[PDB]
C-alpha cells in the first residue's frame, strides 16, 4: 500500500523538478531523509520497536531507491549509506536493516538465520540453483576463505590489526576494475558474506560494514545492478565464460567513448554534457553502424536526466532523423541501435507518461513496481514502432530477404515468418533470440500457436544435433502446453533425436501417450546395430526411475502400471537375448538406486543377480561390463 | 591442554599460536623408549575440529619426519597416520594437495606392512579435492602397479571423475 | 648468411629418420634440434612418447627446454591450440614428477610470451596447486607468479591475492626456532622488488612486520631481512617518512663491533638506496657525532671492492 505512494510522490517530484515549478519540491528531501531515518536513526538516541513498522519502512525506501534513483543521486544517496554505516556500527540491533539494502541487488538473506558460522558456507553453497556451478564453487570457496581471514582479523584484536585493515583496504583495485570494465561480482560475492558474518561478531560486522561504506561505489554497485536488468533482451546474453569478450566489446568501441565511462561520478548533477557530447559524436560518426552496446548507458540515463531543458535534443534528433532516411544503401541497418534514446523526447513532454503510470499504479496496487521497469522500456519500444513500421522497408522485405536484410525481420509479427524457410536456416544457426520464439506459443492464443510449434517441430527437423538449452527449451514447451498429442509422434521416426521419452515421463495420463511409448522400446530393442540400442536402454532406465521415485503417484496409474509390466518383460526378454545393453541397463538401474539409497535392500538382490549373470552370458563379452558393474557391486554391498 | 578447548567451544583462537615453538622443540629430540610424547600428543590433536586454519602451516610441515625417520619406532608411526583423517573432514585442504601425493610414494617403498592403516591416508584427500584428481591419473600407473594394490572401492572415485558423477 | 635452406634441409634429412625411424639418440637429437629459431607441424605432437610414462633422469628433465624454445615466432588463429596443448602437457609432469630436480628444470623455461595464454580457466587451477612444496627454490617463485598474472586479469583474482597475505605475518611475530625465520626473511625479500603493484595500498602487511623483528640476537638474519629494506623506497616515494626517526639508530651494530660478520656488499647498498629514492635529506645527519670517521677505517680496512 505504501510503494505505488511512495513511487507516485518520487514521480511527482521528478515532475516538479523537470518542470518551471522546481522551487515548491526541493524541499522535500528532509522528507527523503525522516522516512530512512525511523528505521535507522531511529535507535541513535533510544532503541525502540516498532520492528514491523521499521520493516515496512525500510522495504518502502528501498522500492523507492531502487524503482528510479532520480532522488538520492548524488547529493542524498552519500548521506544516507554514511547513517546506514553509522547505524551498522552503533549496534546490533540497527545493523539488522542492512538484508533489506542487500535484498534489492545481492539478494540472498535468508539463506541462514544467524546459525551458524559453520553452516554459512552451506547456505552460500545451497544458494545457487546449482546445475553450473563450477565457477560459482570456486567464487564461495573464496568467499569462505575471505569470511575466514576478516574472522582471523576480529580474533587478532587489537595488537595485529593490519589484516583488519587490508580487508577495510581491499576496494582499491576493485573500485578501478569497476570503473573500466564493469565487473563487480566478487564484490558482490565479498559483501554478500557481510551478512553472514554479522551473526555473532559485533566488531567484524563494523568493519565489514565501514569496508564498503564507500560513496564512490555504492553508486557504481546501483549502476552496475540498474544496467543488469537492461541486457535481458537488448544485448546478447551468454555464460560467464563468454561474459569477458562482451565486457572487451563494450568497454573498448571507439576512442571519444572511453572519456565517460570512467569519467563523470557525479551523472545527477547537470545530466547535459554526455547527451551533447553523444550528440556531437554521432554526427560524425555516421553511416557506419558501430557502437552497438555503447548507447545503452545513453539510454538508460535518458528518463532519468529530468534537469535537461525541453527542446535540447529537437536539432540532434532531426538530424538523426535526416540521416536515417537517406542511409539505406549501407547493407546494416539497426532499429534498436540509437533510436530509442531519440523517440522518448516526444513522449516525455510535459507529464505525458508520468499521469498514465500513476494511474496503473493508483488502479491495483498489487504488482505496479516487479516489471515496471520492462513496462516502461516495452511502451518506449511501441510508441515509435508504428512510425518505424512506416518508415523502413514494409512491402520489400518479401522482395529482398537476404541475409542483410534479416535481423529484425523474424519476428514483425504472427504470421510473419510462418513459411519462411529461408530465414530459419539462419535463425538456427545464430540462435541469438531462439528461446523468444517459444514463448509467443506458450503465453496465449495457444489455438493458432501449434503450427508456429510446428515451424519448430520444422527446428526440429532442421537441426538434428541441438544444443543442451534448446532442448530444454522444446522439452519445456510440449510439457507446458496441453494437447502435445503431435508433439509426442516426432520420437516415431528420430534418429538419435529422443525429444518425446523425457517430456512424457514426466506426467503421463492419456491413452495415446501410453500405447505408442509401449511398443516403441520394443520396437527399437529389435534393432541391435548400436544405434537405437542405448536409447532404448536410456529410455528404460529414466522409465524405470520415474516408476521408483514415484512414491505417491498415483491412484490411476493402472495403465502406467501395466506399461511398467510390458516393459519389465520386454527387460526380463532382452536380458535374455542380449549381453552387454542388458548389463548396461543393470548398471543404470542400480546407480540410479545408489544414488538415493537408504537401507540394505540391495544387498538382497545380489543372490538374484549372481545366478542371472550366469545363466546366459559370455566370458569375452562381459569382460567390458564387470569393469563397469563393479563400482554398482560396491555401491549395492556397501 | 585437551581439556579446555573442548569445554570453551570455537572461541580459542586468541591464545593458540603462544605454544607453537613449544611444539617445534617436541619433535627435534626425544630420549624415551618408544616415544609416548607425540603419541599422547596426537590424542590432543585428534580434537581440534575446524579452528586451526590460520596456523596449519607451522605444524602439518614439521610432522614429516615422524613417518620418515628410521629411528622412529613401530607402535609411533600407526596412530599419526589417521590423525591427518580426523582433520581432513573438518578442515578444508583445496590448496594443499602437492605434499600428500609424492611424499607417500617413498613413504609405501619404506613399510609396506603399514598399507592397511595409510590406505586411508589419500581416501579423506580425494574425497575433498573432488576435480583435483585428472592431473594425476599416471601415478597410479606409477605407484599401484609397482606394488600390487587392489581393493574394491579404487575402482569407483576412478571411475566417478571419468564418467562425471558427484556424490 | 645466405644459404640457411641448406642446414634446414640437412637436419629435417637427418632429424627424422632418426626420431620417427636409443638413449642418447633422443637427447643428441633434441638438442640439436633447440638451438636456433625455424619456420613445425608434425614436429610437435612427436612428443607423445618421451615423457609421459618414462622412468629414466634426462627424459622429462630436457622437456621443456626444447618445446619453449620452438614456439619463438607467437592474428593467426592456426597454432594457437597447438600451443594451449603445450602448454598442458607441459604442467602435468612439472608438476607430477617426484624428482626434486626435474621440477626445478620445468620453471627456468617460462618467459614474458605467454600472459594471454594464461588467462584460461583451465590454466590458473595448474599454478593453484602449486603452492605448497619442501623444496625452498622453486617457492622463491612462487609469489612471482602470481605477482605477473595480478594486473593481466583482475578481475577473477582480487579474492585470491589478499588470502595468500594474510597467512605471511602469522608466522613472523610467532616464531622461536631460527628455521623458520631463516625460510622467512629470504621469502618476504622477493615480494619487495618483483611485484610494486601488490604493494601500494598494502602498506599495514609491510609496515608492522620491519619493526620488531630487526632485533634477532645467526650473520643470516642481518643478511636476509635486510634485503626487504634494501628495496624499501622503490615500491612508495614520501610515504614512510613520517616514522624514520628511529630506524637510523641501530644500524650502528651492523657497522661497528666486528664480531658477527655479515654481507656489508648488501648492507652498504640497502644504506645507499634509501636516499635517492623517496628523497631522505639532512635532517638525521646531526645525531651521530662519532661515525663520520669511523668509514675511514671502514674505506681501510676491508679490502672488498663492492
Amino acid at each position: 500500500a505504501r510503494s505505488r505512494p511512495d513511487l507516485m510522490d518520487n514521480y511527482l517530484a521528478l515532475i516538479l523538478s523537470a518542470f518551471i515549478r522546481n522551487g515548491l519540491l526541493e524541499g522535500l528531501v528532509e522528507v527523503i531523509t525522516n522516512s530512512d531515518d525511523h528505521i535507522s536513526v531511529r535507535a541513535t538516541i533510544l532503541l525502540g520497536e516498532l520492528l514491523h513498522m521499521a520493516n515496512t519502512i525500510l522495504p518502502h525506501s528501498h522500492s523507492h531507491h531502487l524503482h528510479c534513483l532520480p532522488t538520492l543521486m548524488n547529493m542524498a544517496a552519500s548521506f544516507d549509506i554514511p547513517k546506514e554505516k553509522r547505524l551498522r556500527a552503533s549496534a546490533a540491533l540497527n545493523c539488522l536493516k542492512r538484508f533489506h539494502e542487500m535484498k534489492k541487488r545481492g539478494p540472498k538473506p535468508y539463506s541462514l538465520h544467524l546459525d551458524h558460522i559453520i553452516q554459512k558456507a552451506i547456505a552460500t553453497h545451497q544458494k545457487r540453483d546449482q546445475y553450473l556451478r563450477v565457477q560459482k564453487d570456486i567464487f564461495i570457496l573464496k568467499d569462505t576463505e575471505e569470511a575466514l581471514l576478516i574472522n582471523l582479523r576480529d580474533s587478532q584484536v587489537l595488537q595485529h590489526k593490519e589484516n583488519l585493515e587490508w580487508n577495510w583496504n581491499l576496494i582499491g583495485t576493485i573500485l578501478k576494475w569497476p570503473n573500466v570494465n564493469l565487473r563487480n561480482y566478487k564484490d558482490e560475492q565479498l559483501h554478500r558474506f557481510v551478512r553472514r558474518l554479522l551473526y555473532f561478531y559485533k566488531p567484524s560486522s563494523k568493519l565489514y560494514a565501514n569496508l564498503d561504506l564507500d560513496f564512490a561505489k555504492a553508486k557504481q554497485l546501483t549502476v552496475v545492478g540498474c544496467q543488469f536488468t537492461e541486457f535481458l533482451l537488448e544485448s546478447e546474453e551468454d555464460g560467464q565464460g563468454y561474459l569477458e569478450d562482451l565486457v572487451k566489446d563494450i568497454v573498448q568501441w571507439l576512442n571519444a567513448s572511453s572519456g565517460m565511462k570512467p569519467e563523470r561520478s557525479l551523472q545527477n548533477n547537470g545530466l547535459l554534457t554526455t547527451l551533447s557530447q553523444h550528440y556531437f559524436l554521432f554526427i560524425g560518426t555516421l553511416s557506419c553502424h558501430p557502437h552497438g552496446v555503447k548507447m545503452l548507458e545513453k539510454c538508460s540515463v535518458f528518463q532519468c536526466l529530468l534537469n535537461l531543458c525541453s527542446l535540447k535534443n529537437q536539432d540532434h534528433l532531426l538530424k538523426l532523423t535526416v540521416s536515417s532516411l537517406d542511409y539505406s544503401r549501407d547493407g546494416l541497418a539497426r532499429v534498436i541501435l540509437s533510436k530509442i534514446l531519440t523517440a522518448a523526447t516526444d513522449a516525455c513532454r510535459l507529464y505525458a507518461t508520468k499521469h498514465l503510470r500513476v494511474l496503473l499504479r493508483a488502479n491495483v496496487e498489487f504488482f505496479n513496481n516487479w516489471g515496471i521497469e520492462l513496462l516502461v522500456t516495452q511502451l518506449h519500444d511501441k510508441n515509435k514502432t508504428i512510425s518505424s513500421e512506416a518508415l523502413d522497408i514494409l512491402d520489400e522485405a518479401c522482395e529482398d530477404k537476404a541475409n542483410l536484410h534479416a535481423l529484425i525481420q523474424m519476428k514483425p509479427a504472427l504470421s510473419h515468418l510462418g513459411d519462411k524457410g529461408l530465414l530459419l536456416l539462419l535463425r538456427f544457426l545464430s540462435i541469438p533470440k531462439g528461446f523468444s520464439y517459444l514463448n509467443e506459443r506458450g503465453y496465449v492464443a495457444k489455438q493458432l500457436e501449434k503450427w508456429h510449434r510446428e515451424y519448430n517441430s520444422k527446428y526440429v527437423d532442421l537441426i538434428e544435433e541441438q544444443l543442451n538449452e534448446a532442448l530444454t527449451t522444446y522439452r519445456k514447451p510440449v510439457d507446458g502446453d496441453n494437447y502435445v498429442r503431435r508433439s509426442n509422434q516426432r520420437l516415431q521416426r528420430p534418429h538419435v533425436y529422443l525429444p518425446i521419452h523425457l517430456y512424457g515421463q514426466l506426467v503421463h495420463h492419456k491413452t495415446g501417450c501410453h500405447l505408442l511409448e509401449v511398443q516403441n522400446i520394443i520396437t527399437e530393442l529389435c534393432r541391435n546395430v548400436r544405434t537405437p540400442d542405448l536409447d532404448k536402454w536410456e529410455e528404460i532406465k529414466k522409465l524405470k526411475a520415474s516408476l521408483w521415485a514415484l512414491g505417491n503417484i498415483g491412484s490411476s496409474n493402472w495403465g502406467l502400471n501395466l506399461l511398467q509390466e510390458e516393459n519389465v518383460i520386454p527387460d526380463i526378454l532382452k536380458l535374455a537375448k542380449q549381453c552387454e545393453v542388458l548389463s548396461i541397463r543393470g548398471t543404470c538401474v542400480y546407480v540410479l538406486g545408489l544414488i538415493a539409497k537408504t537401507k540394505q535392500g540391495c544387498d538382497i538382490l545380489k543372490c538374484h543377480n549372481w545366478d542371472a549373470v550366469r545363466h546366459s552370458r559370455k566370458h569375452l563379452w562381459p569382460v567390458v561390463p564387470d569393469d563397469v558393474e563393479q563400482l554398482c557391486n560396491e555401491l549395492s554391498s556397501i | 591442554i585437551e581439556q579446555i578447548v573442548v569445554a570453551l567451544g570455537g572461541e580459542f583462537k586468541l591464545y593458540l599460536p603462544q605454544l607453537i615453538p613449544h611444539m617445534l622443540r617436541v619433535f627435534m629430540h626425544d630420549n624415551s623408549p618408544g616415544r609416548i610424547v607425540s603419541i599422547k600428543l596426537l590424542a590432543a590433536i585428534q580434537l581440534f575440529g575446524a579452528n586451526l586454519d590460520d596456523y596449519l602451516h607451522l605444524l602439518l610441515p614439521p610432522i614429516v619426519k615422524l613417518f620418515d625417520a628410521p629411528e622412529a619406532p613401530l607402535p609411533s608411526r600407526k596412530a599419526a597416520l589417521e590423525t591427518v583423517d580426523r582433520l581432513t573432514e573438518s578442515l578444508d585442504f583445496t590448496d594443499y594437495a602437492s605434499r600428500i601425493i609424492h611424499p607417500i610414494v617413498r613413504t609405501l617403498d619404506q613399510s609396506p606392512e603399514l598399507r592397511s592403516t595409510a590406505m586411508d591416508t589419500l581416501s579423506s584427500l580425494v574425497f575433498q579435492l573432488g576435480k583435483k584428481y585428472q592431473i594425476f591419473i599416471p601415478m597410479v600407473n606409477k605407484v599401484l602397479v609397482r606394488h600390487r594394490i587392489n581393493h574394491q572401492r579404487y575402482d569407483v572415485l576412478i571411475c566417478r571423475i571419468v564418467k562425471g558423477y558427484t556424490l | 648468411p645466405q644459404l640457411k635452406k641448406d642446414i634446414q634441409d640437412g637436419l629435417l634429412k637427418m632429424l627424422s629418420l632418426v626420431l620417427m625411424h636409443d638413449v642418447g639418440s633422443i637427447t643428441l637429437a633434441l638438442r640439436t634440434l633447440g638451438s636456433f629459431e625455424f619456420e613445425l607441424t608434425q614436429f610437435v605432437r612427436h612428443c607423445a612418447d618421451h615423457f609421459l610414462n618414462s622412468e629414466h633422469k634426462e627424459i622429462r628433465m630436457e622437456a621443456a627446454r626444447t618445446c619453449s624454445r620452438l614456439l619463438t615466432p607467437s592474428v593467426s588463429q592456426t597454432a594457437v591450440q597447438v600451443v594451449a596443448d603445450v602448454l598442458s602437457k607441459l604442467l602435468v609432469v612439472g608438476i607430477t614428477d617426484p624428482d626434486p630436480d626435474i621440477r626445478y628444470c620445468v620453471l627456468a623455461s617460462l618467459d614474458e610470451r605467454f600472459d594471454a595464454h594464461l588467462a584460461q580457466a583451465e590454466n590458473l587451477q595448474a599454478l593453484f596447486v602449486a603452492l605448497n612444496d619442501q623444496v625452498f627454490e622453486i617457492r622463491e617463485l612462487a609469489i612471482c607468479t602470481v605477482g605477473r598474472l595480478s594486473s593481466m586479469n583482475p578481475a577473477f583474482v582480487m579474492p585470491f591475492l589478499r588470502k595468500m597475505l594474510i597467512q605471511i605475518l602469522t608466522e613472523l611475530e610467532h616464531s622461536g626456532i631460527g628455521r623458520i625465520k631463516e625460510q622467512s626473511a629470504r621469502m618476504l625479500g622477493h615480494l619487495v622488488s618483483n611485484a610494486p603493484r601488490l604493494i601500494r595500498p598494502y602498506m599495514e602487511p609491510i609496515l608492522k612486520a620491519l619493526i620488531l623483528k630487526l632485533k634477532d640476537p645467526n650473520p643470516g638474519v642481518i643478511n636476509n631481512v635486510l634485503a626487504t629494506i634494501g628495496e624499501l623506497a622503490q615500491v612508495s616515494g614520501l610515504e614512510m617518512r613520517k616514522w624514520v626517526d628511529e630506524l637510523f639508530i641501530i644500524i650502528m651494530d651492523m657497522l661497528q663491533d666486528s664480531s658477527l660478520l655479515a654481507k656489508r656488499q648488501v648492507a652498504l647498498w640497502t644504506l645507499g638506496q634509501l636516499v635517492a629514492s623517496t628523497g631522505y635529506v639532512v635532517e638525521p645527519y646531526r645525531k651521530y657525532p662519532t661515525l663520520l670517521e669511523v668509514l675511514l677505517n671502514f674505506l681501510k680496512t676491508e679490502q672488498n671492492q663492492g
